[PDB]
RNA sequence: AGGAAUUCCCAGUAAGUGCGGGUCAUAAGCUUGCGUUGAUUAAGUCCCUGCCCUUUACACACCGCCCGUCGC
């Protein structure tokens, strides 16, 4: 009876478009896909985007452990990497490096996070090289 | 060789089906006079005082499962086991609206107060709300995970509450079609649910003795409403709560268990509660003089009181209450409807018109007017045309019975070894004979009007003759096993018996000697019949086959599949070699013994068929089933041709480039319209995708394009739409969503139209905005990934630094190397 | 086996 | 100079012409070799008429879940 009560609350919060509050509960219920859809909905909305890092600090420790291992799977998909990297940015900047070593499964998670990150950085680098074509068109403009 | 069709004429012998619900109806301004009762595939309305059926409402091939009358009273909703919902106009008697959303048996129907909306519940875990006036279905709710027990509307804020066989109660907001609240209090099925006290209290019936109640207050945080456990009231019945119902605008709460007794509860409200509280407070003050929170708590427990409970003859299926004295109508397993009155006395019964149990034996009179049906503890005589019970007799039991050649008397067999005689006019039993030691299974009539033959569980078979009417035994034939059936030849020459071992043995009537034996059935033969000529005998067994044999030499002509289960009864038509058969497969079939062919199938009944009877003229056929009903079939003049009847049984987008321009065209039109709308102040596609900006709508169309088809769709795209898409692309980059797909799309257009874009001076401002946005956004996305690169590398070095500390060193190094070794396929 | 199961 | 319908055909191919043989089967107003002259259009799609398959070797790069019913 506990899950269905918790499940009932989650559906109400999603229906009310309260993604910031709904982020906490879906992590505790161990829903990776539902959280991923929530993160995408937050970034589309302007005001929710800036309050994302503020909310992530309010989470307790075990929610941060579960969310960190969610980022490993999301970073694998090129379509889902951007929000995965956005979450990882809050983890690295806010939280202390010695404390990151205290997480459980961080060693195994760190193995997979690096190789896909190098792929994404190279792909964005080539886009920057192509983006310089805008400058070339501007000088040839009449 | 032409054949004729048999058609089902009428249904009789049923008062009320065991499945369904009994409801009062309002006809001619008398609320309590008429009641509506469900039967097999049909629904009947009765007048209790007169005892006559006012009207019948037609059904179609499916059993009726639940009933609901409309609040106005002109209509009553009918639900079937298929899942179709049909609503009947009571005065006309014909219903012309069909609702077929559900895919399973319909459990319940309920109307709202006005009558504009209808809610349906089925065993499939769905709830559908229908627009009664518009004859359309509004929406479907799919929250529950088991069969639906009860569904009720709320008047005040348009809410629906439902309960199911699963242990949950779910609240629904009809405006948004969303389940906002769920109750998980119970441990078992929630069989009952009623609203009480102007939608301020909730009552549920479960599979336990206690009966719980909640109070509802209108406004994990609660939403819309909140409910608390008010308390519990006890039940005398220790079994499950079959039904909970509350009379309309009444103070009577009725609880019904599996036992026959029906429990009633009375609520105290308004001034009655206040007066009771004042009296209790004065009584407490008097006790204080002789010698509060407790008094208030005492008042809360006594808010609903127990009036005397009504008791019925047998267990109840469904009941209905009406309040002006309380009038309560009931339905039992016996097809018997009763009404009791209490402020208890039984005022009427409609027991006449149907047997109290399964009718096992069925016979016709020598003439065709009279029809005899007998069951456990009852015998009734039916007129074929009028279809009314002529006379009734009590009997010990009924298994076999024939109509004596005299039109006056009747004879039946019993499961006890007894035989009884009655007159139609006298209606009294003549005498009782201990004919057989065991149960008498079969009994046959001789062609000459003297005598009859009996066979039963006792291994002997006995011959009897008629002697005021009395019978005596001439001679008996003793066997090795019991006799399931006896079938006597049309001439006085041959007698046939069927035994427990799978063989039919024929004996000479005159000298009681063996003549033939018929074998080959895996299972014993239940039914037999011999044609009028006497050449053919047909035997049907518990195994599905039926066999035709010639009497002259005992040779089997044919073996037929016939039914899908055990065949129960067989009988030839009188004139020719055509016989009718019945089995547990809900069907009736007729066959041509000469051509070994299946002509017709009769599909009236809904349960296994116990017995069958055919008229001596052969025009009329009557059958009995496990469902408590009797059906009559009549031969018709219309000819039937076989292969036509055999045939009847056999019978029974837009391209990628094209999408883009339409998206752009839709964007242009809306912006002009929304410009005009604001000017006044001082489409369906948009709501189809949910209310979004017209600029946003084009973005998903770009997302919807497959990756392979991206480049040629842009290449095909004309230059007229190029200025607009560049403006729309500028909005997309600034939002920061789906940057890579737009950037890949953007850079492809610039290259292919590089020459043309430069010439046009109107596009100069656009490229200036694009130049600033594109590099600014791409750099930020790269920088975020770049910052993660540095951070992850530092954490990588710290973990490797820890590893060196442990470096037994060889074993640790081996474990580290073994961890980092992957396996790949390689063609050596 | 008994006839009660089969016919009754 | 042969209607309506219908059949066949992509390079030494369609079409015309001559000259031989009768070869252990088939072949007589037929059958098979050999040479000479030698073209028009087409090198691509699933729109109709259909045919054959599929929808669970981790370089880079790309891409990121086919659906429904009845039985056990
Ligand atoms: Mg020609
Ligand atoms: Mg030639």
């Amino acid at each position: 009876e506990e899950q269905v009560v918790r499940q009932q609350e989650l559906d109400n919060l999603l229906h009310e478009k309260r993604y910031l509050r709904a982020l906490g509960l879906a992590i505790s219920l161990d829903r990776p896909h539902t959280v991923l859809t929530v993160i995408q909905a937050i970034r589309r909305d302007p005001e929710a985007c800036e309050k994302l890092e503020a909310t992530m600090l309010r989470l307790r420790r075990d929610q941060k452990e579960a969310l960190l291992r969610f980022c490993v799977t999301w970073n694998t998909n090129s379509r889902h990497c951007h929000e995965a990297q956005a979450v990882l940015g809050v983890l690295l900047r806010r939280e202390a490096p010695e404390e990151l070593l205290a997480y459980e499964g961080v060693r195994a998670a760190l193995e997979a996070l690096l190789p896909y990150t190098e792929r994404h950085f190279q792909r964005l680098s080539r886009t920057l090289q192509a983006a310089a074509f805008l400058d070339f068109l501007w000088h040839n403009m009449k | 060789k032409q054949y004729l069709r048999y058609v089902a004429s009428a249904v009789f012998g049923v008062i009320g089906s065991q499945k369904g619900n009994i409801v009062f109806v309002t006809l001619r301004g008398e609320k309590g006079r008429y009641v509506a009762v469900p039967a097999c595939e049909h629904v009947f309305i009765w007048d209790l005082r007169k005892g006559e059926k006012i009207l019948i409402l037609q059904g179609l091939k499916q059993e009726v499962t639940c009933l609901c009358p409309s609040p106005d009273g002109l209509h009553l909703a009918v639900g079937y086991e298929d899942g179709s919902i049909r609503i009947f106009s009571l005065l006309s008697g014909e219903g012309n609206v069909t609702f077929n959303g559900h895919k399973a048996a319909i459990t319940t129907l309920k109307y709202d107060q006005l009558g504009g909306r209808l809610a349906s519940g089925s065993k499939d875990t769905d709830i559908i709300v229908w627009d009664v006036i518009n004859e359309s279905g509004l929406y479907r709710l799919k929250g529950h995970k088991d069969a639906i027990t009860q569904a009720l509307f709320l008047r005040e804020k348009n809410l629906l509450v439902t309960s199911g066989k699963d242990t949950m109660v779910k609240w629904w907001d009809l405006d948004t079609q969303h389940c906002f609240k769920t109750m998980v209090g119970h441990r078992t099925e929630v069989w009952g649910l009623v609203l009480l006290s102007e939608e301020k209290r909730l009552i549920t019936g479960a599979s336990d003795s206690e009966l719980r109640v909640w109070d509802i207050a209108y406004l994990p945080e609660d939403r819309i409403l909140s409910c608390r456990k008010a308390g519990s009231i006890m039940r005398e019945g220790r079994d499950r709560v079959v039904n909970l119902a509350v009379d309309k605008t009444g103070r009577i709460l009725a609880c019904h268990g599996t036992d026959s007794v029906l429990e009633l509860f009375c609520i105290l409200s308004k001034k009655e509660i206040q007066k009771k509280m004042d009296k209790k407070m004065k009584k407490a003050r008097k006790k204080a003089k002789l010698h509060p929170e407790v008094n208030v708590e005492m008042s809360l427990q006594d808010e609903i009181q127990r009036v005397t409970n009504i008791k019925t003859s047998a267990k109840i299926k469904s009941f209905d209450l009406i309040h002006s004295e309380l009038k309560a109508v009931f339905l039992l397993q016996n097809n018997l409807v009763e009404l009791y009155s209490l402020n208890p006395v039984r005022t009427s019964r409609i027991t006449i018109g149907g047997h109290r149990s399964d009718v096992r034996t069925l016979s016709f009179s020598s003439d065709n007017i009279a029809v005899l049906s007998a069951a456990a503890d009852s015998i009734k005589i039916w007129n074929r045309s009028t279809l009314q019970c002529i006379r009734t007799m009590t009997c010990e039991y009924a298994l076999c019975s024939f109509f004596v050649p005299g039109d006056r008397q009747v004879v039946i067999g019993t499961k006890t070894g007894k035989l009884q005689l009655y007159d139609l006019a006298s209606g009294n039993l003549l005498e009782t004979i201990d004919a057989h030691d065991g149960a008498l299974w079969s009994m046959s009539l001789s062609p000459d009007q003297r005598g009859f033959v009996t066979g039963g569980a006792d291994k002997s078979v006995k011959f009897w003759d008629f002697e005021r009417l009395s019978v005596k035994q001439t001679r008996t034939l003793q066997l090795d096993e019991d006799v399931l059936c006896v079938s006597y030849s049309p001439n006085q020459k041959l007698l046939a018996v069927s035994l427990l071992d799978c063989t039919v043995k024929i004996f000479y009537v005159d000298t009681l000697k063996f003549f033939l034996s018929l074998y080959g059935h895996k299972l014993p033969v239940i039914c037999m019949d011999i044609s009028h000529d006497g050449a053919l005998i047909a035997t049907g067994s518990a195994d599905r086959n039926v066999k035709i044999w010639g009497l002259d030499f005992g040779d089997c002509h044919k073996s037929l599949f016939a039914h899908d289960d055990s065949v129960m009864y067989l009988q030839f038509v009188p004139k020719s070699h055509l016989f009718f058969t019945a089995g547990k497969d809900h069907k009736i079939k007729q066959w041509d013994a000469d051509k070994f062919e299946h002509i017709q199938t009769l599909e009236g009944h809904h349960q296994e068929i116990w017995c069958l009877a055919v008229s001596p003229s052969g025009d009329y056929v009557v059958s009995s089933s496990h469902d408590k009903s009797l059906r009559l079939w009549e031969r018709t003049r219309e000819p039937l041709i076989l292969e036509e009847e055999r045939e009847m049984e056999r019978e029974a987008t837009v391209k990628a480039a094209e999408r883009i321009m339409e998206a752009i065209e839709l964007y242009r039109e809306e912006t002009a319209k929304m410009k005009e709308h604001k000017a006044i102040c001082k489409n369906p596609i948009l709501m189809a995708y949910g209310s979004i900006s017209p600029s946003a709508y084009v973005l998903e169309i770009f997302k919807g394009i497959k990756s392979s088809e991206l480049e040629e769709s842009l290449l095909v795209l004309p230059f007229s739409y190029v200025p607009d898409i560049l403006k729309l692309f500028n909005e997309f980059i600034q939002l920061g969503s789906d940057v890579e797909l737009i950037c890949r799309c953007l850079f492809f257009l610039l290259r292919i139209h590089f020459g043309q874009i430069t010439s046009n001076q109107m596009l100069v401002p656009v490229i200036e905005k694009l130049r600033e946005t594109t590099i600014s956004k791409v750099s930020q996305v790269r920088d975020v990934i770049g910052f993660n690169m540095a951070g992850l590398d530092y954490l990588k070095r710290e973990c490797e630094a820890k590893s060196e500390v442990m470096f037994s060193h060889l074993e640790e190094k081996k474990r580290k190397r073994k961890k980092r070794e992957k396996l790949i396929l390689t063609l050596t | 086996i008994s006839v009660h199961k089969l016919k009754l």
